[PDB]
Protein backbone atom coordinates (compact mmCIF):
# COMPACT_ATOMS: atom_id res chain seq x y z
CA UNK A 1 0.00 0.00 0.00
CA UNK A 2 0.80 3.70 -0.28
CA UNK A 3 -0.49 5.44 2.87
CA UNK A 4 0.19 8.91 1.40
CA UNK A 5 -1.53 8.29 -1.95
CA UNK A 6 1.77 8.44 -3.86
CA UNK A 7 1.02 5.20 -5.74
CA UNK A 8 -2.23 3.70 -7.04
CA UNK A 9 -3.20 0.04 -7.22
CA UNK A 10 -2.09 -0.34 -10.86
CA UNK A 11 1.51 0.74 -10.24
CA UNK A 12 1.82 -1.39 -7.11
CA UNK A 13 0.31 -4.52 -8.67
CA UNK A 14 2.75 -4.30 -11.56
CA UNK A 15 5.56 -3.56 -9.11
CA UNK A 16 4.63 -6.74 -7.24
CA UNK A 17 4.61 -8.68 -10.51
CA UNK A 18 8.00 -7.34 -11.62
CA UNK A 19 9.91 -7.21 -8.31
CA UNK A 20 8.00 -9.33 -5.75
CA UNK A 21 6.20 -12.27 -7.38
CA UNK A 22 9.22 -14.06 -8.86
CA UNK A 23 11.42 -13.53 -5.80
CA UNK A 24 8.61 -15.04 -3.70
CA UNK A 25 7.99 -18.08 -5.93
CA UNK A 26 11.65 -19.04 -5.34
CA UNK A 27 10.84 -19.75 -1.68
CA UNK A 28 10.36 -23.38 -0.54
CA UNK A 29 6.88 -24.79 -0.14
CA UNK A 30 5.18 -22.16 -2.33
CA UNK A 31 2.80 -23.82 -4.76
CA UNK A 32 0.91 -20.80 -6.06
CA UNK A 33 1.23 -17.01 -5.89
CA UNK A 34 -1.85 -15.00 -6.82
CA UNK A 35 -2.22 -11.22 -7.28
CA UNK A 36 -5.58 -9.56 -6.58
CA UNK A 37 -6.33 -5.97 -7.46
CA UNK A 38 -6.25 -3.76 -10.56
CA UNK A 39 -4.84 -5.27 -13.75
CA UNK A 40 -1.72 -5.91 -15.77
CA UNK A 41 0.03 -3.13 -17.64
CA UNK A 42 -1.30 -2.68 -21.17
CA UNK A 43 -0.82 -0.23 -24.03
CA UNK A 44 -4.19 1.52 -24.21
CA UNK A 45 -4.96 3.35 -27.44
CA UNK A 46 -8.13 5.33 -26.67
CA UNK A 47 -9.48 6.27 -30.09
CA UNK A 48 -11.56 9.36 -30.92
CA UNK B 1 9.87 -23.01 -27.16
CA UNK B 2 10.38 -20.88 -30.26
CA UNK B 3 10.54 -17.10 -30.66
CA UNK B 4 11.50 -16.59 -34.32
CA UNK B 5 13.84 -13.71 -35.07
CA UNK B 6 13.89 -12.57 -31.44
CA UNK B 7 17.28 -11.88 -29.89
CA UNK B 8 18.33 -14.39 -27.20
CA UNK B 9 18.17 -11.64 -24.55
CA UNK B 10 14.53 -10.98 -25.46
CA UNK B 11 13.79 -14.71 -25.50
CA UNK B 12 15.35 -15.06 -22.04
CA UNK B 13 13.50 -12.07 -20.56
CA UNK B 14 10.05 -12.52 -22.11
CA UNK B 15 9.88 -16.31 -22.53
CA UNK B 16 12.28 -18.06 -20.15
CA UNK B 17 11.46 -15.92 -17.10
CA UNK B 18 7.65 -16.56 -16.99
CA UNK B 19 8.03 -20.30 -17.67
CA UNK B 20 10.56 -20.49 -14.83
CA UNK B 21 8.11 -18.59 -12.62
CA UNK B 22 5.39 -21.12 -13.39
CA UNK B 23 7.66 -24.18 -13.16
CA UNK B 24 8.93 -23.09 -9.73
CA UNK B 25 5.62 -24.40 -8.37
CA UNK B 26 6.71 -27.98 -9.00
CA UNK B 27 7.76 -30.39 -6.27
CA UNK B 28 11.06 -32.27 -5.92
CA UNK B 29 12.97 -30.00 -8.32
CA UNK B 30 16.71 -29.62 -7.72
CA UNK B 31 17.67 -26.97 -10.27
CA UNK B 32 16.48 -25.31 -13.45
CA UNK B 33 18.44 -24.04 -16.44
CA UNK B 34 17.46 -22.03 -19.53
CA UNK B 35 19.49 -21.74 -22.75
CA UNK B 36 18.25 -19.41 -25.51
CA UNK B 37 20.14 -19.19 -28.79
CA UNK B 38 20.25 -17.11 -31.94
CA UNK B 39 18.28 -19.92 -33.66
CA UNK B 40 15.22 -18.50 -31.86
CA UNK B 41 15.00 -21.65 -29.71
CA UNK B 42 14.68 -21.72 -25.93
CA UNK B 43 15.37 -24.93 -24.03
CA UNK B 44 14.59 -25.09 -20.30
CA UNK B 45 15.89 -28.13 -18.43
CA UNK B 46 14.26 -28.89 -15.07
CA UNK B 47 16.30 -31.40 -13.06
CA UNK B 48 14.59 -33.20 -10.17
C1 LIG C 1 -7.08 -12.39 -0.94
C2 LIG C 1 -8.13 -13.37 -1.34
C3 LIG C 1 -7.73 -14.78 -1.04
C4 LIG C 1 -8.87 -15.74 -1.26
C5 LIG C 1 -8.33 -17.13 -1.17
C6 LIG C 1 -8.64 -17.98 -2.36
C7 LIG C 1 -9.44 -19.17 -1.92
C8 LIG C 1 -10.89 -18.93 -2.19
C9 LIG C 1 -11.54 -20.07 -2.92
C10 LIG C 1 -10.80 -20.38 -4.20
C11 LIG C 1 -11.15 -19.33 -5.21
C12 LIG C 1 -10.06 -18.36 -5.56
O1 LIG C 1 -10.24 -18.06 -6.93
C13 LIG C 1 -9.42 -17.07 -7.39
O2 LIG C 1 -10.23 -16.06 -7.97
C14 LIG C 1 -9.40 -14.99 -8.30
C15 LIG C 1 -10.18 -13.71 -8.34
O3 LIG C 1 -10.02 -13.15 -7.10
C16 LIG C 1 -8.63 -15.33 -9.59
O4 LIG C 1 -7.85 -14.21 -9.94
C17 LIG C 1 -7.89 -13.80 -11.27
O5 LIG C 1 -8.65 -12.64 -11.40
C18 LIG C 1 -8.14 -11.52 -10.71
C19 LIG C 1 -9.08 -10.34 -10.90
O6 LIG C 1 -8.81 -9.73 -12.09
C20 LIG C 1 -6.73 -11.12 -11.17
O7 LIG C 1 -6.26 -10.11 -10.34
C21 LIG C 1 -5.80 -12.37 -11.10
O8 LIG C 1 -4.55 -12.11 -11.60
C22 LIG C 1 -6.45 -13.59 -11.78
O9 LIG C 1 -5.75 -14.73 -11.52
C23 LIG C 1 -7.69 -16.49 -9.21
O10 LIG C 1 -7.09 -16.99 -10.33
C24 LIG C 1 -8.45 -17.63 -8.45
O11 LIG C 1 -7.52 -18.40 -7.79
Amino acid sequence: FSPNGKYDSLYMRNYATLKVKDELARLPGVGQIQIFGSGEYAMRVWLD
Amino acid sequence: AEYPGANPKVIAETVATPLEEAINGVENMMYMKSVAGSDGVLVTTVTF
